[PDB]
């Protein structure tokens, strides 16, 4: 440097010509940049991660008028960003999907190119129709030739997704076992995700392709309301199917102080799985819920079977002055609170 | 106090009590004049003890915007029928009594 | 008109409307119960024609600050005697009537 | 340039050598420039107005070092802005009161200068407890010496202002005049501030220096409100007294529609002067008002006689539907408006 490169001016590596990367990630002179121009060169075939080491800022790509024609689903993988990539003009037959792995490129030129069209670019496709990384203005069209963005559409598709929970319901301390039936053509990928599962005992690697077995054994509570997912990638694209589990225990209930603010409140919670069916008391006898005097519960929080509310009195009076009762219960039995609330002193 | 309502629940932007009031002996009446409020009453042969139902503000508002606004909050008034007395004339008159407390909202600058 | 009023005066949070109700036959007790209103009442004499004072929210609310609040203007009510039919037998008893209009404030 | 001045580099003109102002207005180079260092240089006694002749934008002057003995005041008149003055070790006896004129100058050195200590010098001792222009720290003393920011205090004063308006009231198309009396011993200018005496013809120089005659001819109305000022300027500092006229006209009264705000209002206005005395009819009859119905005026406006208000209405009802007469009354008789309000309904 200058040798075949490194001019520009900012952040920029210029070798618009033969390549010579073989002492460019050696001592090049800094493993930092933001746009490469490699748009002409002999070799380039294989296109690697090992290609790319060198951990760097960036945001513009140019491979375009060059020979590469097979790019494994990786390379950029170290750019983070990339927000512009060109490999137009080239000789990449065509593109494996999980290679921009939503690195939000916006801008990517792909043509020029045999391009040949296969259900290997149903992903190009959409990007076109939906008009995203800047595909529709380019025209692409098909290599060999059946022409272009145009194609038989319906005859590509992602896997489809179906995970069988037992059928009976459960109880704390048990094995939930479970399969996830990845049906489709085009097969790659698969593996399921657990969200923190802490508070339980998984048991996975169960199964091969055309099912994924997991099993949970000796189930705390604490598996209420934990998305539990798997995988699955064909040639092009993935999808992410997710189900819960529902493992039940008995009722629990509180009553605090009552509150006055713009109505009368009566705050509760209350926990339980299954959830419990609730019935209020005044002093021992069933209260009926009006337009005056009613049950509200506030919006149920992230992960977590209580509930939270008040029973709301609007605008009460000394002839509501008495010991409220709050009755929860499910399967295992009920829970009960009761709480002694004045409104207003009486004549 | 760290029930989720004390910070989710709906809110006054002026805060009022409710209290029977049993021991009110003047009053304004609807043309505005001041008048006797008697204590008992008789309807249909039945000896009443007059009361009344009275929310007031509980002594600038909630939630205002006070970058633009001066405020504060006030006891309004509703009218109801009381027996009273103007003169050697008991009737059956309304009368001016505490209902509600609301935010009266003011321009500043 | 342009009048200095209509910038400098002091305006409500929440708009409402006043009237008088002569044509009440139906309200809820104290106990929240549905009850019937006598048309008429009479002291020991001739007899005065049942007649409520009613303050209801006119068709967020005025100044609020939207950034932390969201609101919403709403009719109170309050207790106020009545000639009443208990469902049984006439008795003087509070009916809930409306009486104001006030702004009800949730945080966001 | 170069040759006995101007090095620096940026807006900077830096003669820190000898007298060559003789030609530093001709062919300077730039009208432009922001510090200016003359301290050293045998000539240069008086710093006037004509020495700074060169619109500039500067920030900071350097005038230590110098036979600067007197600054009329007048020189910093060009230089808008300045903020920095630096006179100092020099031959200055004392630095006039108008010198400054509020240049939002923040750093002004007077120092191991001669500085005689007169009243003149009041303004300096002001900046010194005032602790404003960054004096405090300097030291300051006084020549001949009587020493320093010390000094007699009270028989040094600004002047005394008087105004005698005419004893009797005033009626349109009147004359007005009046006299302006300074008594001080400083003794310099004087003069009038008419603020816009559009509406009347106005003949001053009717005095000297003890006192200053002014006449208001053919008086309109259009001269109420209207700040009629006195100036005086001694040997350090100004005072300026301003006095009102108060012209009187008759009554006018106007009703609006009444409107529902928090309270129902029927908005009203009234001019004259005297101010009319306000009274309303209901009906024909006069309205008492209580803490329910009640009269209640807007802040006044700077210069109007005019008045805005409500006749204000808490909560009435059908009872209160009628006819609103609002009576204005002053001197020349009285004015009236009415208006139909209904606030109510009534069976
Ligand atoms: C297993 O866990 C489920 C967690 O997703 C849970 O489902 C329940 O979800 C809520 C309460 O958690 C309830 O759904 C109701 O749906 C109606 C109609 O949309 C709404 O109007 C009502 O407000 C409420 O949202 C039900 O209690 C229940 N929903 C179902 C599935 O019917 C249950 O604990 C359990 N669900 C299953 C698989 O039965
Ligand atoms: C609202 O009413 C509740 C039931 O009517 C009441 O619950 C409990 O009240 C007290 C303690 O809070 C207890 O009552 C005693 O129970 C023992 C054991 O049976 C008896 O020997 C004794 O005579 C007395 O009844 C109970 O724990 C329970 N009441 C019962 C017996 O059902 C609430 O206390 C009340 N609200 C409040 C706090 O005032
Ligand atoms: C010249 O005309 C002026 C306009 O009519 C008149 O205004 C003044 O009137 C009286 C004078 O004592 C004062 O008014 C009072 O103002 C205070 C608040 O500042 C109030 O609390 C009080 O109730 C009363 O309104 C003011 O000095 C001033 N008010 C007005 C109208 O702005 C002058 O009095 C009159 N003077 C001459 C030269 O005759
Ligand atoms: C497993 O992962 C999450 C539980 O930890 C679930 O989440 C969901 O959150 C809400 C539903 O409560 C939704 O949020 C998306 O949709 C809203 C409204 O349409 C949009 O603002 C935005 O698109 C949100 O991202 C979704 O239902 C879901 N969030 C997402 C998209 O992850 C999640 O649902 C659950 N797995 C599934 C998909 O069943
Ligand atoms: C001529 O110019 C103005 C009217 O046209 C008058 O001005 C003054 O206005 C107010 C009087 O309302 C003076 O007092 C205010 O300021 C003091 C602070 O010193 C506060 O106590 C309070 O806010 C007062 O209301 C101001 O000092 C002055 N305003 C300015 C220009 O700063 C002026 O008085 C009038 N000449 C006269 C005296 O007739
Ligand atoms: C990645 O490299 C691409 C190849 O160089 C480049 O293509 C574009 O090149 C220039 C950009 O200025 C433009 O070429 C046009 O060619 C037509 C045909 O002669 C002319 O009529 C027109 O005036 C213009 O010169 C096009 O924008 C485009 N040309 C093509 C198809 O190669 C990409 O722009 C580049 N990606 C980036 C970073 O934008
Ligand atoms: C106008 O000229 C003033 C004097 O020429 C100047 O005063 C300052 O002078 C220098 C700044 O360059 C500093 O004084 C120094 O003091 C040390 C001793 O501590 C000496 O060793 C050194 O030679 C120099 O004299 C001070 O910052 C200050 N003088 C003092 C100590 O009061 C004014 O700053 C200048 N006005 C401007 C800002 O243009
Ligand atoms: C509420 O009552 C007001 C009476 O004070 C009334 O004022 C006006 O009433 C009529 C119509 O505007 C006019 O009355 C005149 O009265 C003189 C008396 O000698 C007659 O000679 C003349 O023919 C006429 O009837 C006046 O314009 C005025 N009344 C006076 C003189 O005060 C209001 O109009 C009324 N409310 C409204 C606005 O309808
Ligand atoms: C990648 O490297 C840079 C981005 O980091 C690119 O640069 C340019 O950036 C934008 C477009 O991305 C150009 O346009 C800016 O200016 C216009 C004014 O017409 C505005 O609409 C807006 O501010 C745009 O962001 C810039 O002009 C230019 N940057 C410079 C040098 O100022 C660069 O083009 C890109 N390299 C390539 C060609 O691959
Ligand atoms: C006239 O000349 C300049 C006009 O803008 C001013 O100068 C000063 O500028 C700043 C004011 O705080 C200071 O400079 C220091 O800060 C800069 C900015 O980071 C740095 O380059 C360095 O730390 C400087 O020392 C000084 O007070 C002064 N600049 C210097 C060092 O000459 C100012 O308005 C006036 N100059 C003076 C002080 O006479
Ligand atoms: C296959 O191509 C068809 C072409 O229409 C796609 O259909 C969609 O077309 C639009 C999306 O760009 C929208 O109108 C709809 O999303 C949808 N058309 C409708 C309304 O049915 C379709 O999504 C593509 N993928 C497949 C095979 O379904
Ligand atoms: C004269 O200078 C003094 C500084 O000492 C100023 O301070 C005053 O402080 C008190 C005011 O309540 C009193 O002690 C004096 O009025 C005065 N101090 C003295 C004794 O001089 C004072 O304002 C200055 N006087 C002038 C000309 O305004």
């Amino acid at each position: 440097c200058p040798d075949a490169c490194c001019p520009h001016g900012s952040s920029g590596l210029r070798c618009t010509r033969d390549g010579a990367l073989d002492s460019l990630h050696h001592l090049p002179g800094a493993e930092n940049l933001t746009e490469l121009y490699i748009e002409n060169q002999q070799h380039l075939q294989h296109l690697e991660l090992r290609d790319l080491r060198g951990l760097g800022e960036l945001r513009n790509l140019t491979i375009v008028k060059s020979g590469l024609r097979f790019v494994a689903p990786d390379a950029f993988h170290f750019t983070p960003r990339l927000s512009r990539l060109n490999l137009s003009f080239n000789a990449l037959e065509s593109l494996s999907w999980k290679t921009v792995q939503g690195l939000s490129l916006q801008e990517l030129v792909l043509s020029g190119n045999p391009l040949h069209c296969s259900c290997a670019l149903r992903w190009l496709q959409r990007w076109e129709e939906e008009g995203l990384g800047g595909v529709p203005e380019q025209k692409l069209q098909c290599h060999g030739q059946g022409p272009l963005a145009h194609m038989p559409n319906a005859s590509c598709g992602v896997p489809t997704l179906k995970v069988q929970v037992p059928n009976a319901s459960v109880d704390v301390g048990d094995d939930v076992l479970l399969r996830c039936q990845v049906e489709g053509r085009g097969l790659e990928q698969a593996g399921w995700i657990l969200t923190e599962l802490e508070q339980s005992a998984t048991v996975m690697k169960s199964g091969g392709l055309p099912s994924l077995g997991l099993t949970l054994a000796n189930v705390t509570s604490d598996l209420n309301r934990k998305n539990v997912t798997c995988w699955a990638e064909n040639d092009v694209g993935r999808a992410e199917v997710s189900v819960q589990v529902n493992v039940s225990f008995p009722a629990s209930v509180q009553l605090h102080t009552a509150v006055e603010m713009h109505h009368w409140c009566i705050p509760f919670s209350v926990d339980g799985q299954p959830a419990p069916s609730l019935r209020w008391l005044f002093n021992g006898s069933v209260l009926n819920e009006t337009s005056f005097i009613f049950t509200e519960f506030l919006e149920p929080a992230a992960n977590e079977t209580v509930r939270h509310g008040c029973l709301r009195l609007n605008q009460p009076t000394h002839v509501n002055n008495g010991n409220y009762t709050l009755l929860a219960a499910n399967p295992f039995g009920q829970a009960s609170a009761s709480i002694m609330a004045a409104f207003m002193d009486n004549p | 106090s760290s029930h989720p309502i004390f910070h989710r629940g709906e809110f006054s932007v002026c805060d009022s009590v409710s209290v029977w009031v049993g021991d009110k002996t003047t009053a304004t009446d609807i043309k505005g004049k001041e008048v006797m409020v008697l204590g008992e009453v008789n309807i249909n042969n039945s000896v009443f003890k007059q009361y009344f139902f009275e929310t007031k503000c509980r002594d600038g508002c909630r939630g205002i915007d006070s970058k633009h606004w001066n405020s504060y909050c006030t006891t309004t008034h509703t009218f109801v029928k009381a027996l009273t007395m103007d003169g050697k004339q008991a009737a059956w008159r309304f009368i001016r009594i505490d209902t509600a407390c609301v935010c009266v909202l003011s321009r500043k600058a």
